[PDB]
């Protein structure tokens, strides 16, 4: 039981570590890249409408 | 008082019409055309349409008639110009009325009989009058008026998606607020013809028509009538508040509708949209309709204030909550969750708060352990939820006591607590009564963010 | 008579042109094509031509009609297909003897060659008659077994002359009202302006539902009998499917199938099924097309008729609403609509407001919707009818924040959405349950009490069941379902079942093309049912997988469930459920 | 009787040009102008280019030049008016030409012996004169042929993206689209020398000359001749197939190319833009090139559209993919991750639709198997692609058995059934049985989607 508790403990800890240091700043830095992206195509269009 | 009444000021009938673009009505050769003027166009069929003018120039007026202009002819089109902006005959009388988005009175009875002609825009309440609210509004809901307390003259709006009864929950609100004399006044902007004739037959047929200015504007109804619509009812709430001195609580109903009004409105003066198509100005607007809200000092009257939202496609960044949130404080939150989970109301307290909370729930007013109260289940509601995704996890018997408890107390708390019949009235000493019968099921230790004094009193 | 000054596409501006009211319908070129007055910018007239401008010269005549869009409302329109206008396309094919449409071809909306039988109402020479009421019933159809011939609304008067029972035509004066002083003639048909509402005396609030057949619809997110609904999605997603399922299998007495900015490969589908399927709404079964109106506007036709298209089917069902007839109009690609509008406005040069769609989208669009709803014809005798609106929206890029989809989500007060990822795997007819609502289970349940009781219970125990699946579900992707408790197994099994079993139905397949009423009901219970055993019998202390392994027979007879056929009726389908409950009942013992 | 007339009508040559704006030539003193009208403008160098007139103002009338303006001069351009629209001379013997962008042929060989002379823009064809096409193409692709059914008169897209084998995929259906022989007129607008090649080695192998017609505006050719070359081609087909009752098989290529044409165009005529700057009647221009295909009631003869459609940036969501699957009745989705991997054909099925498959694909027809079977395949890949992501996110050993088999399948389907090579000619039989062979992985139990009685029949 201890050692099973043990590879489990492991597992979970690397998954922790994993989904935050990876997947946080991961999805994120997408956020932050689609918010980028649609505020330049806003931006596109208000320039067109502006014309 | 009002006494220069006695005038007679003709009125100018410009058969010049320039031209019809859109919604539109493009006058030539008029005399002086104030700004706001409120116009009166006489079709060749004989029916006449109101109209408020939007751009002005030399001899020169662009008349935005309501209705559209489906019919309107170059050649004859008389159009009458009444030297005045929109105003509306507020009485002590027209509480217990029904009005439509023009301020026309859509009841069986007859046209208010004025006590005064009040401007719709208003005027800014100086600063230096304007005064903290400090007394509750009891509400119905207990959810509200527990854990996200309204007080008088704040402006605390609920935020809703589409499908979430935002309006059954306005009605229920206006049906039971009280204080714990009061006079509502509902605005709905934008609202279906269903939910529309729901209003009229709840507030006609549980008596709280006697207390209510309804200010009903259909979907289909103008939309230059439905951005006239809010500031017909902060109007009538500043005359009844501070020339009456009684507390109002207006709930204006369906602030995305009355943007998108704001939008067609802008848009029609060859305006550039802002941010998601609404105009840049919608900050302004929607400060002038919300600030108009507030209690003063010389009055013993309030104005709180309720605007409804429905967030589109349940998006806090939109431009309408945004703002929303910038101008008022605090807010009251609908859950799709909830709302799926179960029945009224489908109001989530996890992120919904009330900025002013602490002045409401006070010592002399209320009871004196509802602070303590609403903070201890808002802790526990937080960490039942957060029982409740541990379960599934880490297996439900390897849950601690406290996480146990907590999931046992989310469950009577969303099922008994939050969970309110549409009719049923809760007062605030009977709802932190059941909120009390809820956090009975802790020990005595386990309950730490309220205060020993009172936990020995009550618990 | 004015003249073309410039044309610039479909947006023709006549000048020389005094006296012109908005949207007012002009004759354009020396063909006579139609159009509609939009801007009256002084003596010019930005006019939007309903055909393909194309060889118009500056110089041709421009007269005006003197009259709005109007439609021919009347006897002859059971069966016709209509363009975005009212243009007859059977007529336009019989005459002009050709596989497209002439350019301003001048066909009389309804078939003045049809002598029409007529049987005159309880009204009588002499009598005061108001505006809506009923002087006439014509045999149109089977279904149809009478169309009141209603007076025009607007016009009212003593009613100096009718017509004997007798075979008409739709020209052959009918009724002569002497009004106030002028002596009026009024035949069969009667024309409206297609943007002004039909009167009413009253308007009701919808109680009797709309039966969609699709078990999803009517048993999570039911529509009524007057309802306003909306089925937005991307490209696929089933709402074509969905609305030719309300239009083959529903509790209407009529229906408008509007298809602005719709292939013209599903108005021949349409043509093409309907005559096959049959209703017992009458005494005996009947075809589909005796019931079914189609306003079919293919999108290559210009987009001016895609804007009047919708009015067009919305003033027909209004029309049949006023004869106290439970119509169900269903608008296809309202968000089409929505494009026409918006490329009308851009040839006009208006500024566009919210992703490029017009300022008044959402006028328009309240404009169209609040046409709904119960309500009392105007006149005598008194009647109740209904216009149910199904519009489907089909957002750009399938995102729910469209313009277009907002103003439709708002207004309207039950929403089917749909998901492309359901709709990729086929798991039509892909409604998202998360986010999909209806507004009229606080009406329906008097309906409900009165039918089947148990049914709202039943309704709310599956979608708080689908919720909590859903919330398990994200909790197991994210702890990768680590020694799950028994009970959120059942819950996750039972919500798997219920999607794969009850939410997932193939309307094209013979068994559940139409699932009614009474059999969604009976395989409601039984979902619940089996879920409560399941519950029930696990918190005794039975395990979970030995559980399933032993009721796998009662789990394949209640997936089965779907594959009962209704054709057997409500005495065959409803003893079968019984002993699926029998059964079910059975397990729970051993 | 055929009645042709012969008729001498003079033409105006207008020397007035004031203004060469971009793409766009603006005459001053033009007589009557008329709308979607021919001009020839006479260089000063002494060739003479197309022009289409695309506004009129009282005098003005806008031109816009398909061979582009540059040259174009004031002083001594004649635009010469021909008082019609383009008309493009139409015969049976146009199968086995070459053609331009514009209709002029490029194959060394005569002008057409015209038959008769069609108006390029065509007519909005009956839709009570259309017939439904249930007639099933039975295209060697298997993930075509199964899972999204291509029928004669069907408007179905290749949606792909630059760099993908869409000219492959579509040279290969043109090969072998046999029913359950297609003429075939192939229009290039702003394809590469590399691609107008290929396909015509390709048609050359396959012995297509002697029934195709080509109309290739290549990337040198002037960019607003790819307005005019898919009308062109468009107009062809119709001929062919409805008067003369061939099987037309249109093959559009690069209608991203042709929508960029329009743009350009849009862009340069100073319109109110959609999105993307996109003109707002581009949804109408493609509807109205798109929907050009279908059988017609009476006429023995169809049109199958299959234009080559590369959206930009692999993004389903631009105006024009978006609006392409709006209007056809359906896509063929080529994936740049099933590329990477080495799958040709690289149809990602899942995005892939066809609308006529549900009456195509039924019994009689085909296999009484085939919409059970196409459709628990599409349900058993979208299972499998979720177990793909659980597997890269969540460990692999915790992937159930269901999801294990599933990944398998998703193997076996990707790298057997979906992988077929050129050339390869899966009758549809086959494809149902190799479909069959992946289905058999499961046990009977698990498959839901299957009917009871086919899954007893064929298991
Ligand atoms: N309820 C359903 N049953 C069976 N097939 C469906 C269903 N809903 C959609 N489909 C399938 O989806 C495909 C396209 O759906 P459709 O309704 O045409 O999309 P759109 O709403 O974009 O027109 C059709 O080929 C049809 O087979
Ligand atoms: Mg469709």
């Amino acid at each position: 039981a201890f050692i099973i508790l043990d590879e489990v403990i492991k597992v979970t800890n690397r998954r922790v570590n994993a989904i935050e240091h990876v997947i946080i700043p991961r999805t994120e830095n997408t956020i932050a890249y689609i918010n980028s992206e649609l505020d330049e195509l806003d931006r596109e269009e208000f320039y067109r409408l502006k014309k | 008082a009002v006494e220069q009444g006695f005038n007679v000021k003709p009125r100018l009938n410009y058969n010049t019409v320039s031209g019809v673009n859109g919604p539109l009505v493009i006058l030539e050769k008029v005399k002086f055309p104030r700004y706001n003027e409120i116009v009166n166009l006489t079709l060749p069929d004989g029916t006449v349409r109101q109209g408020q003018v939007l751009e002005i120039r030399g001899d020169r007026a662009i008349v935005q008639v309501f209705e559209g202009t489906s019919g309107i002819d170059v050649k004859k089109t008389t159009v009458e110009f009444t030297g005045e902006s929109l105003r509306i005959p507020v009485s002590e009388d027209m509480l217990g009325r029904i009005f439509d988005g023009s301020g026309r009175p859509i009841d069986n009875g007859p046209k208010v009989f004025a006590e005064d002609y009040l401007d719709i825009n208003g005027s800014p309440i100086n600063p230096y009058a304007r005064i903290y609210p400090e007394e509750m509004i009891s509400t119905g809901v207990s959810a509200i008026d527990t854990m996200n307390s309204i007080a008088r003259g704040q402006k605390i709006p609920i935020f809703s998606a589409s499908g979430l009864p935002h309006n059954e929950i306005a009605a229920q609100i206006c049906r039971q607020a009280g204080l714990v004399n009061f006079s509502i006044v509902f605005a709905a902007m934008g609202v279906n013809l269903e939910t529309a004739r729901f209003f009229k037959q709840d507030f006609e047929e549980n008596g709280s028509l006697e207390r209510t200015s309804l200010f009903l504007n259909l979907a289909n109804d103008p939309t230059i009538e439905r951005i006239i619509t809010p500031r017909l009812a902060l109007t009538t709430a500043e005359y009844l508040a501070y020339q009456t001195e009684r507390h109002v609580l207006t709930i204006l109903t369906d602030m995305s509708s009355y943007a998108d009004a704001l939008r067609e409105v802008s848009a029609a003066r060859e305006e550039v949209p802002g941010r998601r198509g609404y105009p840049g100005y919608m900050y302004t607007d929607l400060s002038t309709i919300y600030e108009r809200a507030g209690r003063v000092e010389g009055r013993n009257g309030s104005i709180t204030q309720i605007p409804i939202l429905t967030m589109p496609n349940d998006d806090i960044t939109h431009p309408i909550p945004d703002l929303t949130g910038y101008i008022t404080e605090g807010q009251i939150f609908v859950d799709r969750q909830l709302h799926n989970k179960g029945i009224y109301p489908p109001i989530n307290v996890l992120p919904s708060l009330s900025r002013l909370m602490k002045s409401a729930i006070g010592e002399g007013m209320t009871r004196k352990d509802h602070g303590d109260v609403s903070n201890q289940l808002y802790a526990k509601y937080a960490i039942g939820k957060d029982a409740a995704a541990m379960k599934a996890v880490v297996g439900e018997e390897a849950l601690s006591i406290e996480d146990k408890l907590s999931l046992e107390f989310l469950e009577k708390f969303e099922k008994t607590f939050i969970t309110q019949g549409a009719y049923e009235d809760r007062t605030v000493f009977e709802s932190l009564d059941q909120a009390w019968s809820l956090l009975r099921i802790y020990p005595k230790e386990m309950l730490n963010r309220i205060s020993p004094k009172i936990l020995d009193e009550f618990y | 008579y004015g003249a073309i000054y410039s044309v610039s596409g479909p947006v023709v501006i006549a000048e020389n042109m005094i006296g012109c009211a908005m949207y007012e319908l002009v004759k354009v070129g020396h063909d006579n094509l139609v159009g509609e007055v939009i801007r009256i910018d002084g003596d010019k007239a930005t006019i939007q031509v309903y055909e393909e401008t194309a060889g118009l010269t500056v110089g041709d005549p421009v007269l005006r009609t003197g009259k709005p869009l109007s439609v021919e409302l009347g006897p002859g329109l059971m069966e016709t297909i209509y363009d975005g206008i009212q243009r007859p396309l059977k007529a336009i094919k019989e005459e002009s003897q050709s596989i497209y449409i002439p350019r301003g071809i001048d066909t009389p909306a309804l078939d003045r060659t049809i002598k029409w039988q007529f049987t005159p109402g309880k009204f009588q020479v002499g009598d005061h008659i108001s505006g809506g009421d009923i002087y006439g019933s014509v045999f149109e159809n089977s279904l149809i077994s009478s169309h009141k011939i209603l007076l025009p609304p607007r016009s009212r008067g003593t009613i100096t002359w009718i017509a004997p029972a007798g075979e008409y035509t739709l020209d052959e004066k009918i009724l002569e009202v002497e009004f106030d002083g002028k002596k009026s003639d009024f035949t069969l048909y009667h024309t409206w302006p297609v943007r002004v509402p039909r009167p009413v005396t009253e308007k009701l609030s919808a109680d009797y539902p709309l039966l969609t057949g699709q078990r999803v619809l009517d048993a999570l997110f039911p529509c009524v009998q007057g309802g306003t609904t909306c089925i937005p999605g991307a490209f696929g997603c089933g709402k074509t499917v969905i609305s030719q399922s309300l239009s083959k299998y529903s509790n209407s007495d009529a229906i408008i199938y509007v298809g602005c900015g719709e292939r013209g490969n599903e108005m021949a589908e349409v043509l093409m099924e309907f005559p096959e399927l049959y209703t017992e709404m009458s005494g005996t079964k009947e075809p589909i097309m005796k019931r079914t109106t189609l306003v079919a506007n293919t999108s290559n036709m210009p987009v001016a008729a895609r804007e009047a298209s919708i009015y067009t089917g919305i003033t027909l069902a209004e029309y049949f609403r006023d004869q106290g007839k439970n119509v169900s109009m269903i608008a296809d690609s309202s968000s089409r609509w929505a494009e026409a509008l918006r490329e009308i406005s851009g040839r006009l040069g208006e500024m566009p407001a919210d992703q490029g769609f017009p300022a008044y989208l959402g006028a328009k669009l309240a404009s169209f919707y609040e046409r709904a709803g119960k309500a009392v014809a105007l006149g005598s005798p008194d009647r109740t009818g209904s216009v149910s609106i199904v519009a489907a929206v089909s957002p750009a890029g399938g995102d729910f924040s469209d313009p277009v989809t907002t103003a439709t989500l708002g207004i309207t007060q039950v929403f089917w959405g749909l998901d492309k990822k359901l709709a990729q795997r086929k798991h039509f007819p892909s409604i998202n349950t998360s986010v999909s609502y209806s507004k009229y289970t606080n009406v329906l349940n008097k309906f409900y009490d009165s039918n089947y009781p148990e049914f709202p219970v039943l309704r709310d125990r599956m979608k708080e069941i689908l919720s909590n699946a859903e919330e398990l579900e994200q909790v197991v992707q994210l702890v990768g379902k680590s020694a799950l408790s028994d009970s959120d197994k059942i819950t996750l099994d039972v919500a798997t079942l219920i999607k794969e079993d009850f939410l997932q139905q193939n309307g094209y397949s013979t068994y559940d093309a139409f699932c009614p009423i009474w059999k969604t009901f009976d395989m409601m219970r039984a979902f619940i049912s089996y879920h409560d055993e399941a519950q029930k019998a696990v918190a005794n202390g039975a395990n979970w997988s030995k559980l399933a392994d032993s009721t796998g027979d009662v789990k394949h007879a209640v997936s089965s469930s779907k594959f009962f056929e209704p054709s057997r009726g409500e005495k065959e389908v409803h003893g079968e459920f019984e002993k699926l409950l029998s059964t079910m009942q059975e397990r729970f013992a051993e």
